[PDB]
Parts: structure tokens; C-alpha cells; sequence
């Protein structure tokens, strides 16, 4: 995934 | 007043209407100086939420188109018709990445002063390049991934100046290695750099961390999940 | 385009959740000659739930909000003027939804329909939106909405009696129409002793049927059991 | 709560  | 709009961002926000979010923060992109840091998570929450659903989606209809293809018989009129459908999407998409690209060069980047503001656009901008190269191929790629690289590499030299554990130094090495093994195609070049990002947060774990706890040991949970994934290939 | 190709793009939309896409792709079936298949019918109930549930959250998020700020010890009137504003635009929103399938309802699917298990459908849905648009009325309007409620779930709940009781139509009917009762008037009683009715008859035919909708109708039995243990308190 |  990719940061919030 | 500034507070109202912030307010209203909040209250759409609260209600998950994102697309209103994205207006109500653009009102307070065109008041005066740089945006607060309570007010630039609130413009990255509502961009997120508006492009993260045609994301979803451009993908899912993407699985299909391919599902379909792959196929004794292909159905002519069902992959026009879903490529029509894709095209929809990848139009929105274009939209929504041009709307803040345009603001990040011409509003956000400029004004900007202090280190943290910096990385957090560059590091955008970085992003939507990323989202745009998603499905873009051959040589507009090339070309896109050129200007999210370079936003990367802009983010990646100011970052050096925040502490190890800052959730905008963490969350943009995690991206950054994303963009290097999803469009790029580095997998060594990713793990270097979500590794070195890593191994220097551990060294600065008992280091205060401390209102950046959440935010932060979040983000080195990713960095690992993403290294586990990419190591095991 | 034909009919069935349209249909695989009502599957699509929903496949990418693009529901206020699906509901013209539904529209664009609604226009076309006979009545809906049990696949279209879903499709259509599919495609407005998932138009009309994410107004229906925000509603209630800014209702709450709303009661939240004037009960403050030192209140900012502007504030409570902005939001004010706000609740009545998704009020906006919902009632456009709720009118634009209604009139539908009315004019195209219910009196087309033939069978009964498409009749209880058309029936249990105008009940829905009706108690949709009840969920937000003022006194007076809304007592006009709740009969027409009644009206639709009544004649939805006469005619379910045709289908057997394991149905998942003739079951989610009566949770919904207790969810009324319950809800929408205040008659727990009522509720309780129209929930009870149609779990009670189930139970009976579970043996007869329920062979491959075992799970849309188990799903709803569960529902029912989970609103009557909720509700015994009365 | 309702029906799906």
C-alpha cells in the first residue's frame, strides 16, 4: 500500500 | 471566516462527501498565506477520497476487460463497450490529477517556506503524477513519470531535513519505493530505499516519537508489509 | 446496445460501484418492453439503495452534528445557520432520489407488473422510499408520507401471502414494515407482533423450501430474530 | 435493521  | 470553511471541510468530511470537501478546501486555497498543517491534511483526506473510488474502479473494470478478452469467442461489442467504460474513468481520473497538479505549481509549492509544507506537496505532487502513470503507456508514461520522479527526488532532499520519524519523511520514502516498484519496475531499487527508510526509523524508534506515534508507526508497518511482499517475489 | 447489453453494464457499474451510473443504466431498461426479471429487478433496488444510502448516512451525520452544536453552552448562530443549510441541501438530494423511483414506481413498474412476487417488490420498495422521505418530514407532511407508506406496505403484505413463507421478498417485506411500526410510527407492539408473524411462519416452511436461497432468507431471518431480541423490552 |  501506499501512506494514508 | 477561515474556521467556517475549515469547519465545513470537517462537517463534509464527516458526512463523506468528498467532491464537496474538494471545493470547500479550494475556498481556502484562495484565502491568504500557506495552508496550516490541519488544513493540508484535510486537503490531502479530500483528493484521496475523490480519486482513490475511480481508482478502485478503473481497476476492477480493467480485471473485467482483460477477463473478457481472454476468452475462446471474444464478444467485439462487450470490449468496445468496456473501453468506452475504462476511457470514462481515466477522463475523471485526468480531471481530478490536473485539478491539484495545477494547484500544487501554481498555488502550493511557491508559497511555501518551512520544510514540512515542502515534502508534503512534493511528495504530492509525486503522487498524482504516480496516479496519472497508473494507466497511461509507452511514452505519455514515460514523459509523466519524468514529472513524478523529480517531484520524488524534490521531496526526497528537503526530507533529509525532518527527523527520521516524521510521518511526511516516512509516508513519502514508503511512496517513493511504491512508485519504484509499481511504475518503474525496481524492485532492488524499491527495497533500497523502503529498507534505508525503515532501518532509520528503528534507530530513531526510542527517539522521541511521540504525537506521531500513530501516524508514524503506522507507516513503518506499511514499509515492512510492502518489504515482506516485494521480498517474497 | 440491446436490453442484455445494457444489463452486463448495470453489472458493471455495480462491479465498480458506480451507482448514480447504474441508476440510468437502469433507466435505460426501465424504457424498454415488458416487465423486469428477477435479475433486473435486483439490479434496480441495487442501484438506488446505494444511491440513496450514502444521503441517508450523511443526514443523519449532520442531523446529529446540528444537535450537537445548539446544545452548546455558548452557541455561534452562524455556524448553526451554515449547517442548517447544509442538512437541507442533502435533503434536497434524498427527496429527488425518493420522487424520481416513486414516479417510476407509479407509473411504470407497478402497473405493468403481473406475478405477484414482482408485485410485492414494487409494493415493498414504494414502502421504502416513502419511509425514506418520512425519516427526515416535519409533523404534518410526513403523517401524509407515512400513510402512503402504509398503503404500499399494506398492499405489498396482502398480496406476500401468495408467495411461500421463506421467501426472501415476502421476508424482507415484513422486516421492513416492522422497521415502519418500529421507527417511522411508534408502535413497538405492532412491530414486535408483525416480526414474530412472518419468523413464527418461516420456521413452519423452512422445511419445504430454502434450498439454494437458504442464504438470502436465512440472511433476513437473522435480521428479523436480531430486531425482536432488540425490541421485547416493550 | 432492514432489508438488503
Amino acid at each position: 500500500a501506499s501512506a494514508p | 471566516t477561515r474556521e467556517d470553511y475549515v469547519f465545513m471541510a470537517q462537517l463534509n468530511e464527516n458526512a463523506e462527501r468528498y467532491d464537496e470537501m474538494v471545493e470547500t478546501m479550494r475556498k481556502i486555497s484562495g484565502m491568504e498565506g500557506e495552508l496550516s498543517d490541519k488544513e493540508r491534511n484535510l486537503l490531502s483526506v479530500a483528493y484521496k477520497n475523490v480519486i482513490g473510488p475511480r481508482r478502485a474502479a478503473w481497476r476492477i473494470v480493467s480485471s473485467i476487460e482483460a477477463k473478457e478478452k481472454g476468452r475462446q469467442k471474444p464478444n467485439a461489442k462487450r470490449i468496445e463497450q468496456i473501453r468506452v467504460y475504462r476511457q470514462k474513468i481515466e477522463k475523471e481520473l485526468s480531471d481530478i490529477c490536473n485539478d491539484i497538479l495545477k494547484l500544487l505549481q501554481e498555488q502550493f509549492v511557491p508559497r511555501s517556506t518551512n520544510a514540512d509544507a515542502k515534502v508534503f506537496y512534493y511528495k504530492m505532487q509525486g503522487d498524482y503524477y504516480r496516479y496519472l502513470a497508473e494507466y497511461s503507456s509507452g511514452e505519455d508514461k514515460e514523459k509523466i513519470a519524468g514529472s513524478a520522479l523529480n517531484a520524488y527526488n524534490s521531496a526526497f532532499e528537503i526530507s533529509q531535513q525532518l527527523p527520521p520519524t516524521h510521518p511526511i519523511r516516512l509516508g513519502l520514502a514508503l511512496n517513493f519505493s511504491v512508485f519504484y516498484y509499481e511504475i518503474l519496475a525496481s524492485p532492488d531499487r524499491a527495497c533500497e530505499l523502503a529498507r534505508k527508510a525503515f532501518d532509520a526509523a528503528i534507530t530513531d524508534l526510542d527517539k522521541l516519537t511521540e504525537e506521531s506515534y500513530k501516524d508514524s508507526t503506522l507507516i513503518m508497518q506499511l514499509l515492512r508489509d510492502n518489504l515482506n511482499l516485494w521480498v517474497t517475489d
